[PDB]
């Protein structure tokens, strides 16, 4: 009652929080460099399309 | 067939040794039949006849 509030209140860079795994969900800042290898077969030939 | 008065253009062409390059041909027929076909130059080599 004479304490500071909760990062899942004053965090920045939008972030929120659980005791659980001790994660901060979420937290929208910056790019990530994402690259997949797609199936081959998911593919449509181009003659198709 | 008669076929002159057409079209071609590649759409997708693949810079390669499979058959990956194709091209749309705008046939402009006077019959209607089989025609054969080929590039007398030896830079393109076509898998159908």
């Amino acid at each position: 009652r004479d304490k500071g509030a909760p990062l899942n209140d004053v965090a920045p860079f939008g972030c929120s929080i659980a005791l659980e795994p001790l994660r901060a969900e979420n937290c929208a800042v910056g790019s990530i460099p994402i690259s997949i290898d797609i199936p081959d077969a998911a593919f449509t030939r181009i003659s198709e399309t | 067939p008669t076929v002159s008065d057409l079209e071609c253009k590649i759409t997708e062409c693949t810079y390669a040794s499979d058959f990956g390059g194709i091209a749309t041909v705008a046939y402009k027929s006077s019959k209607a039949g089989n025609c054969p076909i080929h590039s007398p130059s030896g830079v393109a080599v076509i898998k159908e006849n």
